[PDB]
Formats: structure tokens, sequence, C-alpha cells
């Protein structure tokens, strides 16, 4: 296979922009339209440390600088019920970011989501998926992505962690039920770093991970292992 | 190579380009593309391989071989053996096209 | 500092300020037309033959007596150049001779490499000639020896005569290099082709022959290598043949 | 008159004023670096290889159906440009095919001689693909027949369908020059190097086949010879190979 063919010499998306500037599916969650006790509702700590492929592309730079341009894919489905002649209108969702340091909701009817500093995107089905930009939000030159540090230094579990790499988090709930029956609605939230800047380049992660707040690694050989050093018959 | 100061010896580092075949003597080697790495001259060798390309989508590729054409010669009886280090590199002529997913990492489920 | 040297697709590296015996005093050239000559000995360049050829290295021992081969048949298996020999009957080439030596500051012994034109080799017993196996092994090299040798059809390989019947201490007069293993590890001889003839049969006639002799035996400290590589390299120089297409 | 041709080590002979059909227009070339390419895919090129081959000629005869060649392989044991087909993995060249007859004046028949680029052929089983015997025989021609072939890895070599499924008088379209015996006895195709990508494995892909395909059948006068040679003489032009030398 991929017999051999003229090189070119592109070197057009090996750049940082085209590296990493991919929409990558960061997050699923589901949430229903009926409560137990108000917690019918998603959400997300915006972090790049959770899927391990984007994780191991920016890990491979010590610090980043780029945009956080959010699409999210809202489908809903109709539960199995005994409720009968259901005929709920069109369904409209709320999303919610939380700033670094804004009010966080509790509970689906919670103050925090009638705020004003949040901004919230309201998203009726049938319609493009939502689609919110975030800036580089850090009050630091750039995103750390690795920190051999505390942040407080007279405690063990705060090694790494940093206080600068906050981006907010993601809150989605229902606006309006629709229907007294049973509807769950899946988010799928879309990532894509926007122009990025990287500095200090890294070796690429060698052993699995295993946290996703952690380097802690198990120890791996540095590559698979062959029968002969020499290529002798 | 990562010998004593003192140690001498040479070496032959031999390309064989791809479809050819590992040599399997040092004489096919010698009668290939080869260099002659003498070890008393110059620590280090530098190789250039113009046809690299890659094989598949998802042997016939070219081989790098090195051979005794002399023993490693010490002034003393030194119980270790010599060792020597191998640096790969690329130079300013690969492209890349289509961009993928890494096949050394796993995430086989959910963190939380 | 060092010298990097590539031929064709064969690399040698060689210490800068490194004397080159050439020959006596002839570079090796091309042959020449005489005034616009007539096409009744028509002659074929080969240039991809100018490659470095390696033979196994000998390994150079306290009591080791000299080594010899006879190039034209030396190289006559080795790739191409060889399968020229084979197919052309006629053939005319000079050569550089590479002799490297790998030893460390604790060795000791001296080395005569000297290149000898029409070294026809005497036979053990009187009255027979040497065959052919003992005067030149090919790409193997031939030992002397540091006694009378025996056999019926064997070369007289007793170092002293250096199988000519002459002093060993006078081939200096030959194109040569000593190898001091406390000032010098190689030796470079270009050798321009020699013959009574402009060109001739190659696997019928040996132009010259290699003598790699130690006058000043090898010695070393206790603990370092007991033996030292010799490491023969060769490239032939204006290699012509005699032209295969018709002449009209 | 008579114009003779030189090549290396072979001389033919053809007529002057002889038609001869460049390809589509293109004469072979060799391959250009583009802006001072870097040294990633070296390429060498070989002189020695433009030489006539001249094939075992075929005997015409009045229910002769046709025959073809494939031409990487056809050359593939033709000693030269067959050993670089060996020795290097890419391969790059054109042809020159002449194709000629000797027939008497009362002599009758006309001749198809189409070069057919990417001639992938079908099998005589639906349900398998042609094995390398069948497609190619190498400097023996493969003869087309006058009826449905039969074998399990057999081509279908029906004279009708050309082995290729189209109509056979329909590869006119391909560069072809008709041989008919009252007009002409000669056939000269020089045939570009036509592929996909700039160089390609030889013994694992053909470029392009050569049909002689009898149209009108061979006829003659009582006492004429009952047959008709037809010689096909393959020269290639501008053959280039994979550099084999280290980039650095």
């Amino acid at each position: 296979q991929t017999r051999h063919v003229k090189n070119y010499h592109s070197r057009s998306e090996s750049t940082v922009e085209n590296f990493l500037c991919r929409s990558a599916c960061v997050f699923y969650t589901t949430y229903r339209n009926h409560g137990t006790d108000g917690d019918n509702f998603g959400y997300w700590v915006i972090s790049t440390r959770q899927v391990a492929q984007l994780r191991r592309k920016l890990e491979m730079f010590t610090y980043a600088r780029f945009d956080l341009e959010l699409t999210f894919v809202i489908t809903s489905t109709q539960e199995q019920s005994t409720i009968q002649g259901q005929d709920s209108p069109v369904l409209t969702h709320q999303i919610m970011y939380v700033p670094p340091g804004g009010p966080v909701p509790t509970k689906v009817n919670s103050y925090s989501w009638q705020t004003s500093t949040n901004p919230s995107v309201f998203w009726t089905e049938g319609s493009a998926p939502p689609r919110m930009s975030i800036p580089f939000i850090s009050i630091g030159n750039a995103y750390s992505m690795f920190y051999d540090g505390w942040a407080k230094f007279d405690k063990q579990g705060t090694y790494g962690i940093n206080t600068l790499n906050n981006m907010g988090t993601l809150y989605m709930r229902h606006v309006n039920d629709g229907s007294p029956g049973p509807i769950v609605s899946t988010v799928r939230i879309y990532f894509k770093p926007k122009h990025v800047k990287t500095w200090v380049p890294r070796p690429p992660r060698l052993c699995q991970y295993q946290k996703a707040g952690n380097v802690n690694f198990e120890p791996t050989g540095v590559t698979e292992s062959r029968t002969d050093i020499t290529t002798m018959q | 190579f990562c010998g004593s100061a003192m140690a001498t010896g040479k070496f032959l580092l031999a390309y064989s380009p791809p479809g050819a075949g590992a040599p399997t003597t040092r004489k096919e080697a010698m009668l290939g593309t080869h260099v002659i790495w003498d070890v008393g001259l110059q620590s280090s060798c530098v190789l250039c391989i113009p046809w690299i390309s890659q094989t598949h989508y998802r042997t016939a590729g070219g081989y790098i071989t090195c051979w005794y054409q002399t023993n490693i010669v010490v002034p003393a009886d030194t119980q270790s053996d010599c060792k020597i280090l191998c640096f790969v590199s690329a130079c300013n002529d690969f492209s890349v096209r289509m961009l993928k997913d890494t096949p050394f990492i796993k995430q086989d489920n959910f963190y939380q | 500092r060092v010298r990097s040297i590539t031929l064709g697709n064969s690399t040698i590296t060689t210490q800068e300020c490194a004397n080159v015996v050439v020959g006596y005093g002839v570079w090796p050239t091309y042959l020449n037309d005489d005034e616009a000559t007539a096409e009744d000995q028509p002659t074929q360049p080969d240039v991809a033959t100018c490659r470095f050829y390696t033979l196994e290295s000998v390994m150079w021992q306290q009591s080791s007596p000299g080594w010899w081969w006879k190039f034209p048949d030396a190289l006559s298996n080795m790739g191409l150049f060889g399968q020229n020999m084979q197919y052309h009957y006629l053939g005319r080439a000079g050569y550089t001779v590479h002799v490297q030596c790998n030893a460390s500051k604790f060795h000791q012994g001296c080395l005569l490499v000297v290149c000898v034109p029409e070294a026809e080799m005497g036979c053990a017993t009187l009255a027979n000639k040497p065959d052919q196996k003992s005067l030149s092994n090919g790409e193997t090299a031939n030992m002397f020896e540091s006694q009378n040798s025996t056999g019926q059809t064997a070369v007289q390989a007793n170092v002293i005569n250096a199988g000519m019947g002459v002093g060993v201490g006078n081939l200096t007069i030959f194109p040569h290099q000593w190898i001091n293993l406390r000032t010098n590890n190689s030796a470079t001889i270009v050798m321009p082709y020699i013959n009574s003839v402009p060109m001739d049969n190659m696997f019928r006639h040996n132009n010259f022959t290699l003598m790699i002799i130690p006058f000043a035996p090898l010695s070393y400290s206790t603990g370092a290598t007991t033996y030292v590589p010799i490491t023969v390299t060769v490239a032939p120089m204006c290699a012509e043949y005699n032209g295969l297409r018709l002449a009209g």
C-alpha cells in the first residue's frame, strides 16, 4: 500500500494551527426534562485533559494560548412511558458558560441560571447547532499544560493543578419541559481551539494516562521489543 | 561511539535501498552504499537517507546495518564493553499531508 | 581534521595531512588517441567501477608475517569491475590503495606497505611453477611465512625473500609507505597502470601486488587487544576496456 | 533510399519516407526536476539500454489471429534493461516499436499494429483473474483466438474483443499503424511513458501492450510462401531508474 510518490514538501498542515485547530468531541451528558430533586441538568468543567488524544496533542507543548470555540449538538429523545397524548411543543435549551470565578448553579432552578455575567445561549431544536466562542480567558500570558509547582506550597495535593488554567464551566438544562412525559437530551459538546500559540515543545506522552488531573503513570517500555538486534537470518 | 578516547576501530555503516534487502556478509555491505566509520579519527558519523516515505495507509523499505570491519583496540583491559548511541532526525524535506489519530494512546472509558 | 571521500555509493574517511604516495610520480590517466587514430581498436571507459572496494581485514598478530594481494585478481569477484573483467577481453586500470590500521597508543609495530609491479613469484619446489591458488587467492590474503614453504606447487612464501628471490629490506625501491603505529596508521598508494602493452587481459596477468610486511613485530601492553586489524580499501582508477560495438 | 539506424551495438535498416506514429504527440523525455527539488528521490538514467531488441518473428498465416506483447515484461529477460528491471525498484522508459513484415508483391493482407496503454485483460472464467503466463509470456508472443478461450485462469483471447471487452475495430483510438502489404510493410510507433505516477515498479505493472491483429486475412498466389514473418524490434527510450547512491 501507499506506493512511492513524489515529495512536494507540503508543510501546510504540520503547523501548530492545523495540528490543534481540529474540532473534537470532548464531552457528552444527558439530562431529563423532569427531575427528582431539581438535578436534571448537565455540566462540564472546561478541561483539555479528559480526552486522551487532544490531551496528548496539547501536552506536546508546555504553554499554549488559544480560543475556545464550542459547538453543542443537542438531540432529544422521548422515553417510553404510560403517558398518552403528549404532543410536545418544540423544545428550547439553555447553555450557560460560567466564567472563572462566577456563580455555580446547584439545582436546575438555582439563581445562578438567571444571572447576568454568565454568557447564556438559548437554542430551540430544529435549527443549526448552537455555537459560542470563549477568548483566551486566563489572567496569565498563556495556558500552562504542565506545572512543576503547587497551588499552595504547604499542601501535598496541590502539586500541578495551577490556578490560571481555569477556563470556566458549562451548564445545560431544558428551558421548557414540553410535554408531561420523559424527555432526555444529550449535549455532545464539540471543542475546537482557535488562534493557537504554543511554546517550549515537549516529548509526546509514552505511558497511558491514568487520571485527568495527574501526570502519574505506570512505567512503560520505550518501545516494542524485537527478537534480535541484527537483521540476520 | 561512546568508548574511551584511546579506543580505535573501524565500523562499516551500510545503507540498503528499498527492495534491495539486508546484506548478509560484510562484503555485500562493502559492495553497496556504505561508509567506513573510523573510531580513531571521528567518534560520530552522520548519514542522510534520501528515499524514506511512508509504507502503508494504516521489508521493502530500506535497511541500515553496521559491520565489524576491524575490532575495537584498547591500551588497557576494560571489563565493560563499548557502547554506540544512535540518533534519528528529520531533514528539511519532509512533508505530512493527512492528520490522523496516533496509535500510541488509548482511552476506552471516561475519567469521571 | 578528518576528510571524507565518496566514490559512487561508497564513502570512507581519511585523516587530513596524510601522505599519498603517487606510484612513480604518474597519476593514472586514460589512454590517448595518437593523432586521431582509426577506429580499429576502440576503447570503452567505465566510471561506475570508480568506487572503493574494502577487502576483509587481516588480523595482525605478534608472530604475524606479511600478506599480499594481486589486485587484478583480488577485485575479480567484487561486483562491478569483476563483471567487467569477465565481460571484456582487454582491460586497463589504475588503483588507489588505502591501508588502514586500527591500534591504540599502547600498541607497537612497523609495517612496510609496498606495491610491487610484475611481482613474479618462485615455487617452493625448484622444478615447478606455483599454482593460481597459492599465487593469488582473490579477495583473501595470501600470507608470508617465517620459514621455507613446503609444497609441490606452493609459492616460496618466506618473508626474507618476499617470494621473489630478492632482499625484503630492499623492497622500498617500489612505491611504498611505512606505517609506524606511533606515528602512522594509514597508507595511501596511487598506482598507475604499469605494463609493457597499452592493454592486456586481466584474468591472465597481474599488474602488481601489494605486500604488507611487518618489519617491527606487533607489541602491546598487558590488557590491550592482542591483534590489530589491517584494512585494505581499493578504488580502481581510469578503467578502460575494449569497445564492444561494431566499428561500422 | 534506405536508412540505417544504429543504437549501441545494434543496427537495423528502415525505408526512408516511412511514417512514424509518435504516441499521443509526445516524444519520450527524461523527468525534470521541479524548481531544484531536493535529493529525496534521486533518479539515475541509463543510456546503454537504448538499443534495439529483436524478438523472435511470429509466423503470420492465413488463419492466424493476432498477437500481443506486454513490453515491460517482454524485455524483462533481454540482457540489459532486464537486469535494470531486476536491480532497480522503480523504472521509467519509453519505447520505439518497429514492426517489419517480409512479403512479396504476390501477398495480401492488412494488419492493425496498435499500442494499447493499460490494457487490462479479462479472464476466460468470469469469477477469476488471468494468470501471469497467459497475460504476458515475455519475449514469446501471446496469440489471440478466433473463438472464446477456455480456461480457469486463461485470458479471454477472442480477437473480436481484443481481450478487453471493447470493439476490436475501435482499437484505432490508441497509437496505431495500419500495415497493408500492397502499400506498407513497416510500422514505427514511438510510445512515451504513460502512467499515473512518475515512476513505477516494472515487474509489477505493464505500461502498455502491442497488439498486431490481421484485419484482412493473409493470402497469396499458388507457389508463394504460405507464411509471412512479422518482426518486432524495440528500442527503449529515456530509461530512468531510482538512484542507488546515498543522498549524503
